[PDB]
C-alpha cells in the first residue's frame, strides 16, 4: 500500500496513508531515489499518520514523496552458505559474489529462534594468545570485553583471535563472526585482505559498516552479525565466536540519532535508552539448547578519551565473562600486548579452570600472580616517593616481579603458549618472590609446582 | 466498554485507548496479542497504557481488556519453587489452578476473624503455607472447608455469611501491604562474613545499600547472603540482566545449593527475572511484586531477604514510562516522582508484629549501578539517602586481592549501635569495642598512608611501622575474605569475634613490646604471624589457641630481649 | 583454487536463474497479448476492494478499458498512466492506496520461493 | 636449497591452480546443463504464483 | 616535592575531568526540558 510523505526532519519522516497503516517496525522504501532508502515505522502519531525513522539521508526529500510499505520489518538470509562470505553492515555482498540463498529469513531483533539456554557457559575456547588462555581463559557461551583506547592495536589483537580461533578437543564445529563498524575504507580493504590470504575467510562471515554508511546501517550490524551467530550455533550445532569492534562506535551513531528522535539526553550527551538498548546485544550470548552449540562474544570497548568511566564502556562491563582492558600508559612503556594485568579480570574463570580443565594449581597461581603484580606497580609509585635505595629488600622483590611479570608472562614473541606453557612462566616469575610471601598458594602446591 | 476497550493509535510506545471506563490507574491491561501493559493515563475520553513489549504488535483497532489487578499479584499456594518475571508469569497464568493442595482447617464455624488471621494451613512445599483472611475483611466465619484437597480457585471459607475466601489473593504490587506496627531495630540478620556483621551490621526489617560501579561484586554479595544469611526465604529479583546473565542463571541457580540443608537453594528462593526484551512496566513492578511476596512470607513468621538486582534498572525503566507519557524530565531527564516512590518501597521493609501475634520480617538488599563511577543520579543518590547500610565493594581492593572487596572506611551501618547487644548476648561481651579498636587502625593507617606518600616512610618511627605492620595483618588476615574456598565462604558469627581477638591481642603484644625496645624487625618475623593468615581457612577454634601462642612467642621475645 | 571454483558455479548458477527470471518476466510482458487475460484484470481489482479498503475505483491503461467496465457499472468505474499490467485502486478520498500489480507481485515471488525454484533447477 | 624450493612451489601453484581451471569450468557447464532442461518447471513454478 | 606536583598533579586534572564536562551534560539537560516542551 502507499503513503505520501507530510513532513522531514533530519532523519524523522511523518508519512500518511490513505489505506492501510504499516505497523511499528515495518520497513517502507521512498520512491524516485537513485539508492534504496528505507523507513523504519517508529510510532503511530493518529489521524492515519506514521512516524518514522530513515536509514540513509534525506537530502532530496519533498512533502507528497512516494512511499510503499513493504509489509515486514528488516531480516538476514540464514544459510551454512554464509561462511566464506564478506557482508556489509546490512547483510549485501561487498566480496564481488552474488547475494545470499537463504535457507531461512531471520528476524535479527533476538526475537527469532529463542536459541538460549538456562545453562552456564563453560569449556575451552583456544584464541592462540597467552595473555587470554593462560590467565584470563575465554569460555564456550562468554562475554569477553577487549577494553581499550584510541592509538592502540585493539584491531590487531581482533583480527589475530579470529583468525586462530578453536575449540579444541569438540565434537562441534567452529565458526567465527567479524563485524566492524564505521571503519574507514582503508581497514575495511584491509580487514577483508587479511581474511581472504589466511584462509580464516573459509570458516568465517565478516560483516563489514564503513564510516559513511547510513548511520541505521551501522545499529544493523551487530543484530545481523548475533542473528548469524545464533542460526549457526542453534540450527547447526556450531561453537561459535563473534567479534565485534568497535562498540563505542556503535554507540556514537545511536547517540547521534536519539537527539534526532527528541528524547532529553542523558549524562554526557548520551541516549537515555544507552543501557536498555546495549543490554539487546550483550543478552544474546551463552549455550544454546540442545548443548551441541553456543555464542560467545568478544566486544571492543576504547574508552572515549581513554575514560573508562564514559557510559559507554562502563555499562559494557556488566555482559562480559572475560575483560581484557588495554591501556595507553603501558603502550608508551612498550609493553604490548598493553594490557593492565591490575584491571583484566575473568568472571566466568572459575567454571573453566582446575583439575580436568587446566590444572589443580592454576586458581592458586593466578591469584598470586596478580597480588604480587598489584602490590609491585604500587611499589613504583613507592619508589618514586622515597627513592629505589630507600625501599626494603621485600619490597624490592615485589618491585622486581611486576617487571618480570610485563616482560615474561605479558609480552609473547607472537607464540601459542599452552596453559602448561604459561602456568610454568608464572611458577619461573614466582620463584622470584620468598616463598615464606606466597600468602594465596597453599603449600601442597608449592611442595608440588614451586 | 467497562471492562474492555479498543486501541486508537500507538506508536512512540503509548497505546491510546478507547472505553476501559472501569480500569483503575496503575491496573495491567492486556492485549489481544497477549502482550500487557500498564494503564497509567486516565483522561475523560482515552486511556493511555504503557506496552510491556512490542508495540508492533499493536494495531489500531485491537481488543483490549481489564485484569482487574494493579498491577496486581497472586497471593497462595504455588508461589514456591516458581520463576516469574517483572509482572508475575511462569518464565499467562500464575498459580496453578489443577495443582491440588492439601487444606487444614484452622479455624471453626462461628468463630470471628479480621483480615491476617489464619483460618487454614497448606503444606505446598515445606515451608508451610498459612491462609489468612485477606487485608480489609472481617467478621464472622459462616463457613468453612474440611481437610482435603482443593484447587487454588475453590473456596474454602465464607466471612460476615458471604465475602468468599479461597487460598490465594490478589494484591496491588503499588500498594504495600497493611500491618500493624513496624518494630524497632534489634536483631541482627546474622551474615556469617566478619566485615558486615562486625563494622556494618544489617537489621532483620533493615533497608541496607549495595552500591557501586559495574563489576565490583554487588551481586555476589546478595547471593553469598543468601546461600548462607539467617533468613529462611530468599526472594531475589534479578533484576538489570542482559547478554546471556538470564540463561546464567536460568539453568545455574537451579543447581547451587542451600549451605545450611544441602538442598538447592531455589527450593526457600523465588526468582524475579528482568531481562532488556520486557517493558519498562513490568521491571518497575518487579520491586512491588517481590516485596508483596516477601512481605506474605513474613507474615507467617519467617525472615526473609529481598535481593534487588537493581533499582538503577528499575529507574531507567520508568523514565523511559514518564518519558513516553510527556511528563517533565527534570536531572538527568528524571521524572520529579521519583524520589517519594523508591523511599515509599525501601519503607515497606522491617521486623514486624504479624496479624495475630508472631514476629516476622523483611530485610532488603538493593544493587547500586550509577550510569558510570559518577555515582549520582538515578540509583546511588536517592538510595544512599534512604537505606541505614551500605557495603561499598571497592575496584581498588579487588585489584589488590582483599576480599570481600568491602572499603571498611566509605561503608557504614546505622546499625552498628542496633545490633552490637545481639553480639554482646549471644557472640561476644566485646564485640563493639573490638570493631571500633579495628576501624581506629584502618583509620590510622589511612592517615600514615597520606603521609607517607608525601614524605616517604624513612622517616616512619618504629611505633608508626607497627600500626602499618597490624594494620595490614587487619587487611588481610580479616577484610579480606576468600568466596571460593570451601571454608572461608562462610564465616560463622563465633569464628569472626576469635579471629578479631587474635588480632587485636597481636596489636596489644605488639605495642607493648616496641614500648620496650623490641625491634619490629623481630615482630615481623614472629612465627605466629604466619599462622594468624591461615587463620581464615581453619574450620576449627584451635585459631583462638593462637592468642596463647602469639603470647608465649612475645615472651620469647621479651627473653632474647 | 577452491575459491575459484565456488566463484565459476556462483556465475554459473547465477546466470541460470537469471534467465529463468528473464523468461518468467516475458511471460507477463507478452500476457495482455492473449486471451484469459481480461480474466486476469477483473480478480487483481477484485482483491483491491476486497482486502481491506472500502470501495470507490480504481485504474488502469486505456486498453484494460476494453476489458475493465464491469463493476465499473456497479458503482465504481474505470478510468493511461502506464499501468502495464496491473490495476491502482483508491479506497476513498484518503487515497489509502492499494496496488494489485503483476510485476510488483513477481518480486514478491522470486524472494518468497528462491529456493523452491532452485530446488526444482538442480536439486 | 631455497633455490629448489620456491621453484618447486612456483611449478606446483601453476598446475594446481591450472588444474582447477580445467575444474571450475567443466563443473560451471555441469550446473548449467542440469539447470537447462528441468527449467520450464520452474517458470511454472513461478507463473503459477503471481496470476493467483 | 616535585613528586607534590607530580603524582599529586593527576590529582587535579580527574578532579577538574570530573566537572567543567560533567558540569556541561548538565546546563545543558535543564535547557533540554523546555527546551523540549
Ligand atoms: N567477592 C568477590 N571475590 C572475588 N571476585 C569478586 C568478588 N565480587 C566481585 N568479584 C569480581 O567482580 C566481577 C563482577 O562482580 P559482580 O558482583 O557481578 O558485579 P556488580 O557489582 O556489577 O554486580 C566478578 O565476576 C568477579 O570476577
Amino acid at each position: 500500500e502507499y503513503t505520501g510523505i507530510t513532513y522531514i526532519s533530519g532523519p524523522l519522516l511523518f508519512v500518511e496513508n490513505a489505506k492501510d497503516l504499516a505497523y511499528g517496525a515495518i520497513v517502507d522504501i521512498k520512491d524516485g531515489t537513485g539508492r534504496v532508502r528505507g523507513g523504519q515505522v517508529i510510532e503511530v502519531s493518529e489521524e492515519y499518520a506514521v512516524i518514522q525513522v530513515f536509514e540513509e539521508t534525506t537530502g532530496l526529500d519533498l512533502a507528497t514523496t512516494s512511499v510503499s510499505l513493504v509489509e515486514d520489518v528488516a531480516r538476514l538470509g540464514v544459510s551454512k552458505e554464509m561462511l566464506g562470505r564478506r557482508f556489509n553492515g546490512i547483510g549485501k555482498p561487498i566480496d564481488g559474489l552474488p547475494p545470499i540463498t537463504p535457507e531461512k529469513r531471520l528476524p535479527i531483533t533476538g526475537l527469532p529462534l529463542n536459541p538460549v539456554a538456562r545453562r552456564k557457559p563453560e569449556q575451552f575456547i583456544q584464541t592462540g594468545i597467552s595473555t587470554i588462555d593462560v590467565m584470563n581463559t575465554l569460555v564456550r557461551g562468554q562475554k569477553l570485553p577487549i577494553f581499550s583506547g584510541s592509538g592502540l592495536p585493539a584491531n590487531e589483537i581482533a583480527a589475530q583471535i579470529a583468525r586462530q580461533a578453536t575449540v579444541r578437543p569438540k565434537e562441534e564445529p567452529f565458526a567465527v563472526v567479524f563485524a566492524a563498524m564505521g571503519i574507514t575504507q582503508r581497514e575495511l580493504s584491509y580487514f577483508i585482505q587479511e581474511f581472504e590470504r589466511t584462509g580464516a575467510l573459509s570458516r568465517s562471515v565478516l560483516f563489514l559498516n564503513k564510516a559513511d554508511d547510513p548511520t541505521i546501517e551501522r545499529i544493523l550490524t551487530p543484530r545481523m552479525a548475533l542473528t548469524v551467530a545464533e542460526y549457526l550455533a542453534f540450527e547447526h550445532d556450531y561453537h561459535v565466536l563473534v567479534i565485534l569492534t568497535d562498540m563505542t562506535n556503535y554507540c556514537e551513531a545511536l547517540r547521534e540519532i536519539g537527539a534526532a528522535r527528541e528524547e532529553i539526553p542523558g549524562r554526557r550527551g548520551y541516549p537515555g535508552y544507552m543501557y536498555t538498548d546495549l543490554a539487546t546485544i550483550y543478552e544474546r550470548a551463552g549455550v544454546v539448547e540442545g548443548k551441541k552449540g553456543s555464542v560467545t562474544q568478544i566486544p571492543i570497548l576504547s574508552m572515549p578519551d581513554d575514560d573508562r568511566t564514559h557510559p559507554i564502556p562502563d555499562l559494557t562491563g556488566y555482559i562480559t565473562e572475560g575483560q581484557i582492558q588495554l591501556s595507553r600508559e603501558l603502550h608508551r612503556k612498550g609493553i604490548y600486548p598493553p594490557i593492565d594485568p591490575l584491571p583484566s579480570l575473568s568472571r566466568l574463570m572459575n567454571n573453566g579452570v582446575g583439575k580436568g580443565k587446566t590444572r589443580e594449581d592454576h586458581k592458586q597461581v593466578s591469584d598470586q600472580l596478580y597480588s604480587a603484580y598489584a602490590n609491585g606497580v604500587d611499589i613504583r609509585k613507592l619508589v618514586a616517593i622515597i627513592g629505589e635505595d630507600a625501599l626494603t629488600e621485600n619490597d624490592r622483590r615485589y618491585l622486581q616481579f611486576a617487571d618480570a611479570f610485563e616482560r615474561f608472562f605479558i609480552n609473547q614473541g607472537q607464540q601459542n603458549r599452552s596453559i602448561e606453557e604459561s602456568l610454568q612462566i608464572a611458577w619461573a616469575l614466582l620463584s622470584m618472590l620468598p616463598q615464606g610471601e606466597l600468602k594465596r598458594i597453599s603449600k601442597d602446591h608449592i611442595g608440588k609446582y614451586y | 466498554m467497562i471492562q474492555g476497550v479498543i486501541q486508537k493509535i500507538a506508536g512512540p510506545a503509548v497505546i491510546a485507548k478507547g472505553m476501559l471506563g472501569a480500569r483503575m490507574y496503575d491496573i495491567c491491561k492486556v492485549g489481544e496479542e497477549g502482550l500487557v501493559g500498564e494503564i497509567i493515563r486516565l483522561d475523560g475520553d482515552t486511556a493511555f497504557v504503557q506496552v510491556y513489549e512490542d508495540t508492533s504488535g499493536l494495531k489500531v483497532g485491537e481488543p483490549v481488556v481489564s485484569t482487574g489487578l494493579p498491577l496486581a499479584v497472586e497471593l497462595g499456594p504455588g508461589m514456591l519453587n516458581g520463576i516469574y518475571d517483572g509482572i508475575q508469569r511462569p518464565l499467562v497464568h500464575a498459580l496453578d489452578r489443577e495443582k491440588k493442595w492439601a487444606w487444614t482447617p484452622m479455624v471453626k464455624p462461628g468463630d470471628e476473624v479480621r483480615g491476617g488471621m489464619v483460618l487454614g494451613t497448606v503444606p505446598e512445599f515445606g515451608f508451610t503455607h498459612k491462609i489468612l483472611v485477606p487485608p480489609d475483611v472481617r467478621g464472622r466465619v459462616k463457613e468453612v472447608k474440611p481437610a482435603g484437597e482443593y484447587t487454588v480457585e475453590e473456596p474454602v471459607v465464607v466471612l460476615e455469611d458471604g465475602t468468599e475466601l479461597k487460598m490465594y489473593h490478589t494484591w496491588p504490587v503499588r500498594r504495600a501491604r497493611p500491618v500493624q506496627r513496624k518494630l524497632d531495630p534489634n536483631t541482627p540478620f546474622l551474615t556469617g562474613m566478619r566485615i558486615l556483621d562486625v563494622l556494618f551490621p544489617v537489621a532483620m526489617g533493615g533497608t541496607a545499600a549495595i552500591p557501586g560501579p559495574f563489576g565490583s561484586g554487588k551481586t555476589v554479595t546478595q547471593q553469598s547472603l543468601a546461600k548462607w544469611s539467617n533468613a529462611d526465604v530468599v526472594v531475589y529479583v534479578g533484576c538489570g540482566e542482559r547478554g546471556n546473565e538470564m540463561t546464567d542463571v536460568l539453568v545455574e541457580f537451579p543447581e547451587l545449593t542451600d549451605p545450611k540443608t544441602g538442598g538447592p537453594l531455589m527450593h526457600r528462593t523465588v526468582l524475579i527475572a528482568n531481562t532488556s526484551n520486557m517493558p519498562v512496566a513490568a521491571r518497575e513492578a518487579s520491586i512491588y511484586v517481590g516485596v508483596t511476596i516477601a512481605e506474605y512470607f513474613r507474615d507467617q513468621g519467617f525472615s526473609v531477604a529481598l535481593m534487588a538486582d537493581s533499582t538503577s534498572r528499575w529507574a531507567e525503566a520508568l523514565r523511559e514510562i514518564s518519558s513516553r507519557l510527556e511528563e517533565m524530565p527534570a536531572e538527568e531527564g528524571y521524572p520529579p516522582y521519583l524520589a517519594a516512590r523508591l523511599a515509599a518501597f525501601y519503607e515497606r521493609a522491617g521486623k514486624v508484629i504479624t496479624l495475630g501475634g508472631e514476629e516476622g520480617a523483611v530485610t532488603i538488599v538493593g544493587a547500586v549501578s550509577p550510569p558510570g563511577g559518577d555515582m549520582s543520579e538515578p540509583v546511588t543518590q536517592s538510595t544512599l539517602r534512604i537505606v541505614g547500610a551500605f557495603w561499598r565493594l571497592d575496584a581498588s581492593l579487588a585489584f589488590r586481592r582483599h576480599f570481600p572487596a568491602i572499603n571498611w572506611n566509605g561503608s557504614y551501618s546505622l546499625f552498628t549501635s542496633a545490633l552490637d547487644p545481639w553480639y554482646r548476648e549471644n557472640v561476644a561481651e566485646d564485640y563493639p569495642e573490638l570493631r571500633d579498636a579495628i576501624s581506629e587502625l584502618l583509620q590510622r593507617e589511612a592517615g600514615l598512608q597520606e603521609i607517607v606518600q608525601l614524605v616517604g616512610p624513612d622517616a616512619l618511627q618504629d611505633a608508626e611501622r607497627l600500626v602499618i605492620e597490624v594494620g595490614r595483618i587487619i587487611r588481610e588476615d580479616f577484610l579480606q575474605q576468600n568466596a571460593y574456598h570451601e571454608v572461608d565462604a562462610y564465616c560463622s558469627m563465633k569464628k569472626a569475634y576469635g579471629i578479631m581477638k587474635m588480632i587485636l591481642a597481636f596489636y596489644k603484644e605488639a605495642e607493648a613490646a616496641i614500648k620496650r625496645g623490641v625491634s619490629i624487625d623481630e615482630i615481623l618475623q614472629l612465627p605466629v604471624l604466619e599462622r594468624i593468615g591461615r587463620a581464615r581457612y581453619v574450620s576449627e577454634e584451635e585459631f583462638p589457641a593462637y592468642f596463647e601462642e602469639a603470647m608465649k612467642e612475645i615472651q620469647g621475645a621479651f627473653k632474647a630481649l | 583454487g577452491e575459491l575459484l571454483v565456488a566463484t565459476a558455479r556462483t556465475q554459473a548458477r547465477g546466470e541460470v536463474l537469471e534467465e529463468v527470471r528473464r523468461r518468467v518476466r516475458e511471460a507477463l510482458e507478452a500476457l495482455p497479448q492473449k486471451p484469459e487475460w481480461p480474466e486476469v484484470v477483473r480478480k487483481l481489482a477484485l482483491e483491491a476492494l476486497e482486502a481491506l479498503p472500502g470501495a470507490k475505483a480504481l485504474v488502469a491503461n486505456p486498453e484494460d478499458l476494453p476489458h475493465l467496465e464491469a463493476m465499473a457499472r456497479e458503482r465504481g468505474v474505470e478510468l493511461e498512466p502506464a499501468l502495464r499490467l496491473g490495476v491502482r485502486a483508491v479506497g476513498a478520498e484518503g487515497k489509502t492506496q492499494v496496488e494489485n500489480s503483476l510485476l510488483a507481485r513477481m518480486d514478491r515471488a522470486w524472494d518468497a520461493m528462491s529456493s523452491k525454484v532452485a530446488q526444482a533447477l538442480w536439486g | 636449497l631455497e633455490a629448489q624450493y620456491r621453484e618447486r612451489e612456483r611449478a606446483e601453484t601453476e598446475a594446481l591452480l591450472a588444474r582447477y581451471r580445467e575444474r571450475a569450468e567443466a563443473e560451471a557447464k555441469a550446473v548449467r546443463e542440469k539447470a537447462m532442461a528441468r527449467l520450464d518447471e520452474a517458470v511454472a513454478l513461478v507463473l503459477k504464483e503471481v496470476l493467483p | 616535592i616535585p613528586g607534590i606536583r607530580a603524582q599529586i598533579r593527576f590529582i587535579q586534572q580527574v578532579l577538574e575531568q570530573r566537572e567543567r564536562e560533567d558540569t556541561f551534560r548538565l546546563k545543558r539537560i535543564k535547557g533540554k526540558i523546555e527546551a523540549r516542551e
